[PDB]
RNA sequence: GGUUCCAAUCGAAACAUGUCGAAGCAUGACCUCCGCCGAGGUAGUCUGUGAGGUAGAGCGACCGAUUGGUCCUGUCAAACUCCAAACUUACAGACGCCGUUUGACGCGGGGAUUCCGGUGCGCGGGGUAAGCCUGUGUACCAGGAGGGGAACAACCCAGAGAU
RNA sequence: AACACCUCGUACAAGAGGACGAAGGACCUGUCAACGGCGGGGGUCUUAAGGUAGCGUAGUACCUUGCCGCAUCAGUAGCGG
RNA sequence: UAGCCGGGCAGUUUGACUGGGGCGGUACGCGCUCGAAAAGAUAUCGAGCGCGCCCUAUGGCUAUCUCAGCCGGGGACCCGGCGAAGAGUGCAAGAGCAAAAGAUAGCUUGACAGUGUUCUUCCCAACGAGGAACGCUGACGCGAAAGCGUGGUCUAGCGAACCAAUUAGCCUGCUUGAUGCGGGCAAUUGAUGACAGAAAAGCUACCCUAGGGAUAACAGAGUCGUCACUCGCAAGAGCACAUAUCGACCGAGUGGCUUGCUACCUCGAUGUCGGUUCCCUCCAUCCUGCCCGUGCAGAAGCGGGCAAGGGUGAGGUUGUUCGCCU
RNA sequence: UUAGGCGGCCACAGCGGUGGGGUUGCCUCCCGUACCCAUCCCGAACACGGAAGAUAAGCCCACCAGCGUUCCGGGGAGUACUGGAGUGCGCGAGCCUCUGGGAAACCCGGUUCGCCGCCACC
């Protein structure tokens, strides 16, 4: 990498496909999750806030409470545990 | 310089003119020869020159072989004979040269070349059954001035 | 950049929003009686004098803002974090 | 439309029926909405909650089935509106609903409007709704006073289909009292 | 440059962050030893729920290149994409293997060595090239005998207590 | 600049400021048989001036075995211009 | 005792990176695309290019509204139509945004104080400053209200300890009280760009030591762009005639004499260039033997084939190799 | 849903087009400014009050595939590319066999002129 900012090499994963352009449906942004629940992490290009670090895109954590409207989701990066703050706009129920 | 320096495809595609400046002009005078106003389907016979190996051909070679083939068709059919040949390739790959030692070695722009996969037709001529032996000879001279071995192939022509 | 000489904002002293006046922190004179002033005299003699032989550093291309926010009613001042600015001029 | 790369708006956006930016902000409260909608002739009030496959309406009222309790006058006016809100508000209290947030759709927040009248009614019915008193029309205009004074400038009878001549804000009062009773069919 | 007896168990790193640092150190990674915890673990495969735009392809799908003729006709892309793999990867179940006297997974502490690497294969970037320079994944040499290859660190077979 | 003196400060002192002002410096002048300099452009510019007698391919000239002549069968040498 | 001058003398410093070192440059702190091999991570003096600010509005909320561009009617203005985004949004690049994140208008100062959770900085996996997301307490702005405002749509715009100045309150100074003047808890501002922070110029051929083939000159070795020689095609000219002879372009090669590249071998030493003497060899043949063609009358040539038995000498300038001259 | 309101998926729903339907019912157009409210100028819009008229717009219903989109058949194609293995071939750039996966363009033919949830209503 020529630089080391968070948006490095994120051209593909943080860009909307043309037909999905524009504002997203409020339904998933207001969704409610319970503790112990398994969720998939994926940033919505259209939603600016409630984002996590792009490296974590593609993970599958476990909801373990919340901090404000946002959620606290547990994950394991490589072999190290980490707790990620993220909104429902960037989350999906597993299974 | 020798073609040995650029004949193989051993580098990424370097064709983006938006990041490359000072690219030399092509030596290829014309791509559509003979009677460009007439149609390709207006001829009984159609022979193409097929490249046998996957290679890179510099604009210098394209001009030399195109020249020495059409020059024959003009000599045997006339400056306005009944035929039409086609050089169906354009030189897109830009070439460098490290012309200090290996320090800051990225080369400067020295030329252009067309990439041709084995099995592709470089040239394609269209003529009547009479002139069929002239087009073959014109192609014989043409494959003498480019790197790979070539197959002179007559596509629509069962008048052999 | 421009900045209003007076405006409304939180006064940490009254604990309620009030009009504050903005001024540029002037340098207070040195009494020359602090501990550092005494060590200079004590430790300086024949030859090199360590730290007391060094001279003034340098300059950054742009300095941050050095301001004093004064409350219009209780009259007390508070400081804030500064921001790099090539020039600052108050309005009115 | 034009090609593959083309963007077609969400259906309710093409239909000019849903303000999605306002809808989201509305949903953030976590409370059920009080859907205040009007028509040229009528008024409507729904209590909507969120659901897996689409909104769930828990209670509602229409200015048409208002007469079912005593109405005999027009339904596209102020008195009509308030009463429809109170009605809907009461059916809501009956379903176990306690609070709501006013959703006025693509209408304008003009002071003293019908959506606000609808809102006042539901508040009077016993629902906890975020409001602002000094935006609701004055009590008299809700009753239908402004309309009585209009026909006061008679010359040519206001109401075609006879309900009366000078009209009756009193009928409004009779209706309010009829609904405030606890027995009433809801 | 040198540092003197025998044997048994385990067995590296030639890399990352900071350094007047690059012939050196510290902190991690990795090797080893001790104590603690007490039931799961996941090197392989299958399936389910997710992540992705490289190969290839195509471009009247954007974008920028690139032909000729009186719609048709000729061509491209590391810093293009209407498309799109193999494959890599998160979580979970199932089978396999493994652990509950060989205590796994994990936690805490003592001790290091190490931070000149090299080669084959796959994918690379630079360079006319190189027994070149610089990445990456993997196995090997280094520290790997014995059989084969005329000889021969890394190519083939093969990992080896004695008889 | 320091001492002395004056103001403020301190029951005193530390300290702050002031008045006066030596050599030195700014400023001006003299000096190159003092260090050194003597160009580019055009028919002035840098930075003061812009190479005079002489000598010159030099033990100093890259181009260079410069060109002409002497001398030799032939002279990157040598001497003369 | 104070100010000026002061290499006469003393002690020291004068960085690192780097296809050896110096010169050049900064890949020495940061952001984006590509390189990067469709998770994450990834080098080179790798390709394209940026940041060390600017803004009191170019910040914030609300209301009202929809832009480029093209068409039609009266490249300023007015009316209508087409027009999902090509406009605009401070500045690189990539990404976001249309009843808005854009435009206009009006209002407002949340660019607010206090204290945290988390991620990043530093993938995995320890490490500061800095940064971001998301909360809580306090006080406010706007809106009918949900709600939005912890600066600018997102990723660059940054700085330790010591010391000083500054902000508000409080602790403290040797038996004790009063005064003066000090020491401290929290925090803001002042620079170290060699950017996880020393206060810092050169020469040595008079030289010296420790080491290194971890690294250059010379020789060897790899390569062969350069150099030497060859071949294919044969445009062309040669009074006509391509091929007696000369022979462009383009294409394919062989050698290892030149040159360049690389850094494998040697720095506890493989003695330099040129010359000389004396020995062996190669053929891409200068002569000599034997041949073929000719633009071969002859004679003298010119070009080509086989062929390494023998021969290939003397002198003038210059150290010259080379080369010029008799 | 014999015309309604709030939605989920967010073009299978877009673009364009044909036919049909409403007396005190519904939705509209519609009619009109004393009031609440409104236009940097206009009751155009926003807002309020109301039914003389209309089904021509919108809307709801049935339907057409020319463009765009979704999926599917056959063909392209087990082609291009590719994960594991080889004392297989080639001077070499490179190719081939075995094993496990597997495309895009394009042509032809079907499909698609939205589906689903809640509430109210002849
Ligand atoms: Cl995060
Ligand atoms: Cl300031
Ligand atoms: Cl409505
Ligand atoms: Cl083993
Ligand atoms: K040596
Ligand atoms: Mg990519
Ligand atoms: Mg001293
Ligand atoms: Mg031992
Ligand atoms: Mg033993
Ligand atoms: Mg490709
Ligand atoms: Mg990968
Ligand atoms: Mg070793
Ligand atoms: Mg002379
Ligand atoms: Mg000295
Ligand atoms: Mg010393
Ligand atoms: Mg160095
Ligand atoms: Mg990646
Ligand atoms: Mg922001
Ligand atoms: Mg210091
Ligand atoms: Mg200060
Ligand atoms: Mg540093
Ligand atoms: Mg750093
Ligand atoms: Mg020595
Ligand atoms: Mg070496
Ligand atoms: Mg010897
Ligand atoms: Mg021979
Ligand atoms: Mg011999
Ligand atoms: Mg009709
Ligand atoms: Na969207
Ligand atoms: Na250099
Ligand atoms: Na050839
Ligand atoms: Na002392
Ligand atoms: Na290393
Ligand atoms: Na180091
Ligand atoms: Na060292
Ligand atoms: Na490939
Ligand atoms: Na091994
Ligand atoms: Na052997
Ligand atoms: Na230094
Ligand atoms: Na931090
Ligand atoms: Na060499
Ligand atoms: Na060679
Ligand atoms: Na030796
Ligand atoms: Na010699
Ligand atoms: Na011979
Ligand atoms: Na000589
Ligand atoms: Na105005
Ligand atoms: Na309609």
């Amino acid at each position: 990498p020529s630089s080391n900012g968070p948006l490095e090499g994120t051209r593909g994963k943080l860009k909307n496909k043309p037909r999905d352009r524009g504002t997203s449906p409020p339904q998933r942004a207001v969704e409610e999750f319970d503790d112990g629940e398994k969720v998939h992490l994926k940033i919505d290009p259209s939603v600016p806030n409630g984002r996590f670090h792009p490296r974590f895109d593609g993970q599958t954590g476990t909801v373990e409470g919340k901090q404000g409207d946002a959620y606290k989701v547990d994950i394991v990066d490589g072999g190290k545990e980490k707790t990620i703050i993220v909104t429902a706009a960037h989350l999906r129920r597993q299974e | 310089k020798p073609a040995s320096m650029y004949r193989d495809i051993d580098k990424p595609a370097y064709t983006r003119r938006e990041y490359i400046t000072g690219i030399p002009g092509s030596k290829i005078a014309q791509h559509k020869m003979g009677r460009k106003q007439k149609d390709a389907d207006d001829y009984p016979v159609q022979i193409s020159l097929i490249v046998e190996e996957t290679v890179q051909l510099r604009h210098g070679s394209l001009e030399a072989s195109r020249l020495s083939a059409n020059r024959h068709l003009i000599k045997e059919l006339g400056e306005e004979g009944d035929y039409k040949m086609t050089l169906r390739k354009f030189p897109h790959q830009v070439l460098r040269e490290n012309k200090d030692g290996m320090r800051a070695a990225f080369g400067k722009i020295v030329g252009t070349a067309a990439r041709v996969q084995a099995g592709e037709q470089l040239f394609t001529a269209y003529c009547n059954v009479e002139d069929a032996e002239h087009v073959k000879e014109a192609f014989r001279r043409a494959y003498n001035k480019i790197t790979p071995s070539c197959r002179i192939d007559s596509s629509p022509a069962g008048n052999a | 950049m421009q900045m209003p000489r007076r405006f409304n904002t939180y006064c940490p002293h009254c604990n309620e929003h009030q009009e504050h006046e903005v001024e540029k922190v002037r340098s207070g004179r040195q009494t020359g009686m602090k501990w550092i002033d005494r060590q200079r005299e004590r430790n300086s003699g024949i030859g090199n004098d360590g730290k007391f032989s060094k001279v003034p550093g340098g300059d950054k291309p742009t300095k941050k803002t050095d301001l004093k926010y004064r409350c219009g009613e209780c009259g007390k001042a508070h400081l804030r974090e500064g921001w790099r600015a090539g020039r600052l001029e108050f309005q009115e | 439309a034009t090609g593959p790369r083309y963007k077609v708006p969400m259906r309710r956006r093409r239909e000019a029926r849903t303000d999605y930016h306002q809808r989201l902000r509305l949903l953030k409260s976590g409370k059920p909405r009080l859907v205040a909608r009007k028509s040229n002739k009528h008024v409507r009030a729904q209590l909507v909650t969120l659901g897996p496959n689409g909104d769930d309406t828990l209670a509602s009222a229409h200015s048409s089935d208002l007469a079912e309790y005593g109405w005999e006058a027009p339904t596209g006016n102020m008195p009509s509106a308030y009463l429809t809100g109170l009605l809907a508000g009461l059916r809501a209290q009956e379903a176990g609903v306690e609070e709501a947030v006013l959703d006025i759709g693509l209408n304008s927040p003009t002071p003293g409007s019908k959506v606000f009248a609808i809102q006042e009614g539901a508040i009077d019915a016993g629902l906890d709704i975020p409001h602002n008193d000094d935006v609701l029309a004055d009590w008299q205009r809700t009753r239908g006073a402004h309309i009585a004074e209009y026909d006061e400038q008679l010359e040519e009878p206001l109401y075609s289909g006879d309900f009366d001549a000078a009209d009756l804000p009193e009928h409004f009062d009779e209706l309010r009292e009829t609904l405030l009773d606890g027995d009433i069919e809801l």
